[PDB]
RNA sequence: UUUCUUGCCGGAGGUAGAGCUACUGGAUGGCCGAUGGGCCCCACAGGGUUACUGACGUCAGCCAAACUCCGAAUGCCGGU
RNA sequence: GCCCCUAAGCGUGUGCUAAGUGGAAAAGGAUGUGCAGUCGCGAAGACAACCAGGAGGUUGGCUUAGAAGCAGCCACCCUUGAAAGAGUGCGUAAUAGCUCACUGGUCAAGUGAUUGUGCGCCGAUAAUGUAGCGGGGCUCAAGCACACCGCCGAAGCCGC
RNA sequence: ACCUCGAUGUCGGCUCGUCGCAUCCUGGGGCUGGAGCAGGUCCCAAGGGUUGGGCUGUUCGCCCAUUAAAGCGGCACGCG
């Protein structure tokens, strides 16, 4: 499992303030702040639409390569922030980091497959914690879900992952639940 | 029909209805949800008439989620009656929503009637709503 | 536009003139004067086809290209070979009969009524069940088979009326 | 009625600036 | 239908010519299902009967000198090869034609040539 | 001819047509005919 | 000039907002659920071998003028 | 505020409006129109249109008098393939037929969907006489949006 | 409770009008579970007409004989 950096280009802050970022917004780029180990935080600028792109393309977590005058850093978006209606990227977090380091980091995870007639699928946790290196951090988790019957308890230890990845959450969540199909008789009974 | 079991107080001011809701404006425990854009005080009738559109459609499978419970109350005085003498009496209970708000979760195979059904509960609602999905 | 990208191919037999916007064709069954949108221009290829232009690629232009192309098609094709137009008869006691320019029909009314034949234009019976309708301008011949046709309100019991050739009308079974 | 509707949507004149006394 | 899929199309008749030794061209408009896996089955036990589209018949057919059947494909066309022996299929072809009266055989290839319908006839005949 | 604020198309042979500024759906079926008004 | 305005400095609050395993209440869906703090033989010993209850726990998503682990701009007193 | 009633611009440049919207309004409905961003397909022949094939166990099981693809429930299996879906319907008590879904042969490039926005349409309806621009009148804007140049305008300020 | 208490006189009935259409008849159409006579519903239309009696002061209402019909409302619940 290996992934290559997609570049971006970032220009230094020249104002702060609310009025500042709304102009910027505005004009169409995305307020942004770069930190991390190396003790010296910085505030940047990123284009929207080429950032909404690699996002798209690369999944929420992607590593990032910047030109930031000249140079170049190695960052990942840490977490994003969201109008709830307008859904436009209001802010980013970078954290800077260098090849043979240790993150955690939030993966998602899918379910595909097969039920059968009187089977019913739930997912109950939608993203689980992996600790793993910057570069093999995989972007989609699969489980496969074929002919159970009655209580087939998916728990999140019992996922396969690949290697060099470790489990941080506890073995005992359950991601994934199967039950008996429901009936109108029990719908029409709830919500009473 | 959802009532609160008891309240520790009966009568209450008319709940604020200014700003943007802040929590539970994200969608998990199925599939598809629902997103309001006004204000307004749905009230427990409301609700239960827009269940029981979404199960007699959806029929056999899947399940539904409700995110909000009718538990403030509003009061009503007698009618034809003058002005003052104190307050009235309850008479129905509303829950505050605020744009953003998920109302509705359902889960189900098929897209296409998902999709039918919860359409079915938008047209019952007093507020514009619109359709929104579990992915980003 | 797709439609008036062909030119009108021109038969020999025919005599076209064109002075400015107006247009006259001249053909063994008779004449004809016609007038062309003013956004749009038309021109002779010197190979015996018609060519319409367009000067733009809005709405108007873009509706009206295509307008004009089968108008002068139809007025080219009226003006060789004509136009005709034949009819039918059901029932029971349902007659037609021809009187000079004139024609009378029977469709089982206290009285039998007449109609009245325009200019340019004339009937044709070969049977009391059939008869036709010639003439050389399109919109003439389908006005008058569409004031002929309205005479007999629809009835979908028994199909008493008057109709075109392969016509098909909707009919239901009154059980009663 | 008619002309209650009158007055309050007469105070969105330019000169006005969307104010106007009795509404 | 998808470019690998056309790809994988082309290949395979590209192949089953290679494998075959000769082929006929025939039109299967107008016939119906029974009498078409009638054929089929008639046809099983020494040769193949199938269709081939136009255009992709005539891409592979630029590997091998039978370019000269492009004048051929014009309409529908089911192509059948004979992998065993050459006149069996032929002349049951010819029969079957003859007794529907629906099919006309465009022609057919071999000795490196394209043919007309009369030698068609002639060597079927043979 | 039925006349209400909103038309649909009730069939998957109705055919969807503006007129005058009204807009108003035609099919065969007499039945499936109604404008806008 | 002790009045008022501006800059600077020292001052105590509990609104808006927000939050809940931080207290009192309302409340949405899951998980084991011993022990219903309890019921097929009542054995003094298998389970809802049976659709319950499931406490406490734990997974997540909420609400309150008479809730507050938190908490501002204006407002007010004093000094220059 | 600057077409006439009336002092001053039937001002300059770039775009939208076909409804007298401008000069009354909601849930909701819709092939009106301009701009911006998409995925699928398209020279290996896209979409529509204009000839052929659209089948065999098969009437799939329960249900019913009846159930054959089309009151209803379970799989919603499969052979032949180019394609057959336990089939979207307007068809008969039940069969039988018109068909259709995907696809073949002829023409030749646009064809669909949602995404966000500027303007518009329907929803529209009370009583003495148009009477919801102040009047005449205006789409050859005298309407709307973004920029630029001027003027008229009080007992306000300046001048004696 | 905003004008009228140094005054805005009142419920029905009689006489006399005028206006709106959300139409009772007369006039023109669409769809029908429209065979025809006869019916149901929607669309356009305000030129004309819309009776005489028994009962209560009535409004309202029941009833007796007719016609095409015996319409709903506004004008200080029209009009001393
Ligand atoms: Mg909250
Ligand atoms: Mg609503
Ligand atoms: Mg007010
Ligand atoms: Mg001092
Ligand atoms: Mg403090
Ligand atoms: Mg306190
Ligand atoms: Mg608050
Ligand atoms: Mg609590
Ligand atoms: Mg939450
Ligand atoms: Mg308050
Ligand atoms: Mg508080
Ligand atoms: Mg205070
Ligand atoms: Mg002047
Ligand atoms: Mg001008
Ligand atoms: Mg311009
Ligand atoms: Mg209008
Ligand atoms: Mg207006
Ligand atoms: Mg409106
Ligand atoms: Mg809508
Ligand atoms: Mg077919
Ligand atoms: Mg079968
Ligand atoms: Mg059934
Ligand atoms: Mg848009
Ligand atoms: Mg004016
Ligand atoms: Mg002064
Ligand atoms: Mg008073
Ligand atoms: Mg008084
Ligand atoms: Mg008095
Ligand atoms: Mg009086
Ligand atoms: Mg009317
Ligand atoms: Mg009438
Ligand atoms: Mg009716
Ligand atoms: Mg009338
Ligand atoms: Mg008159
Ligand atoms: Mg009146
Ligand atoms: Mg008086
Ligand atoms: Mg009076
Ligand atoms: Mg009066
Ligand atoms: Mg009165
Ligand atoms: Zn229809």
């Amino acid at each position: 499992t290996a992934n290559i950096p997609n570049k971006l280009t970032a220009n230094v802050r020249t104002r702060t303030g609310k009025g500042a970022s709304r102009q910027a917004r505005r004009d169409g780029k995305v307020p942004a702040v770069l930190y991390g180990h190396g003790t010296d935080p910085q505030h940047l600028e990123l284009n929207a639409r080429d950032f909404a792109a690699v996002l798209r393309s690369h999944g929420t977590n992607a590593i990032l390569t910047l030109d930031i005058e000249g140079t170049e850093q190695l960052a990942l978006t840490k977490a994003l922030d969201v109008h709830p209606i307008r859904r436009n990227i209001q802010h980013a977090d970078l954290l800077v980091v260098q090849r043979g380091e240790k993150v955690t980091v939030e993966v998602t995870v899918l379910v595909e497959g097969d039920a059968t007639p009187g089977t019913l699928v739930t997912q109950d946790a939608n993203t689980i914690e992996i600790e793993a290196e910057a570069l093999s951090i995989p972007e989609q988790l699969t489980v496969s879900v074929e002919g159970v019957e009655a209580g087939t308890q998916i728990t999140a230890g019992q996922i396969s992952l690949p290697e060099g990845v470790n489990l941080i959450s506890d073995p005992e969540l359950l991601v994934v639940n199967v039950v008996e199909a429901p009936s109108a008789e029990a719908l029409e009974e709830e919500g009473a | 029909m959802l009532i609160p079991r008891k309240v520790k107080h009966r009568k209450q001011h008319h709940p604020e209805q200014r700003g943007i809701a802040s929590g539970g404006t994200s969608v998990s425990f199925g599939d598809y949800g629902i997103q309001a854009l006004e204000h307004a005080y749905i009230t427990n009738r409301q609700i239960e008439s827009a269940r029981i559109a979404i199960n007699r459609h959806i029929k056999r499978g899947g399940k539904v989620w409700i995110n909000i419970f009718p538990d403030r109350p509003l009061t009503k005085k007698p009618a034809e009656t003058r002005m003052g003498s104190g307050k009235g009496s309850p008479e129905w209970w509303v829950a505050n929503v605020k744009p953003g708000r998920v109302l509705f979760e359902l889960s189900y195979p098929d897209e296409k009637t998902a999709r039918d059904a919860l359409t079915r509960a938008i047209h019952k609602l007093p507020i514009k709503a619109r359709i929104v999905t579990r992915e980003e | 536009s797709r439609i008036g990208k062909q030119p009108v191919p021109v038969p020999s037999g025919v005599d076209v003139t064109i002075n400015g916007q107006n247009l006259s064709v001249k053909g063994p069954k008779g004449t004809l004067t016609l007038d062309v949108a003013e956004p749009i221009s038309v021109s002779r290829a010197e190979d015996g086809a018609i060519v319409v232009t367009r000067p733009d690629d809005e709405r108007r232009s873009r509706s009206l290209h295509g307008l004009s192309r089968t108008l002068i098609a139809n007025l080219v094709t009226g003006v060789t070979e004509g136009y005709t137009q034949k009819m039918e008869i059901f029932g029971v006691g349902y007659r037609v009969q021809l009187k000079g320019q004139n024609l009378e029909f029977a469709l089982g009314y206290s009285h039998p009524v007449l109609i009245e034949a325009p200019e340019g234009i004339t009937f044709a019976v070969e049977s009391p069940t059939k008869f036709s309708v010639s003439g050389i301008d399109k919109q003439k011949v389908g006005q008058i088979s569409a004031v002929i046709r309205r005479l007999r309100r629809p009835d979908p019991y028994k199909g008493k009326g008057v109709r075109y050739e392969g016509e098909q009308i909707r009919r239901k079974v009154g059980k009663t | 009625a008619k002309r209650g509707r009158k007055k309050r949507d007469r105070k969105h004149s330019k000169a006005n600036h969307g104010k106007r006394p009795n509404a | 239908m998808a470019k690998a899929d056309k790809a994988t199309a082309v290949a395979d008749i590209a192949e089953q010519f290679k494998a075959s030794t000769a082929t006929v061209v025939t039109e299967y408009r107008g016939l119906t299902v029974a009498n078409l896996a009638e054929l089929r089955r008639a046809l099983g036990d020494s040769a193949t009967y199938t269709v081939a589209k136009n255009t992709l018949v005539k891409r592979a057919a630029s590997e091998a000198g039978i370019e000269g059947l492009d004048e051929l494909f014009a309409g529908p066309t089911a192509i059948a090869f004979v992998k065993g022996e050459a006149v069996d299929a032929a002349k049951a072809i010819k029969k079957f034609a003859k007794d529907n009266k629906a099919l006309v055989i465009k022609g057919g290839y071999m000795d490196g040539k394209a043919l007309s319908v009369a030698d068609v006839e002639k060597i079927a005949d043979l | 001819m039925k006349v209400n604020p909103s038309v649909k198309p009730i069939c998957d042979k109705c055919r969807v047509i503006r007129r005058h500024g009204r807009v108003m759906v035609i099919c065969s079926d007499p039945r499936h005919k109604q404008r806008q008004g």
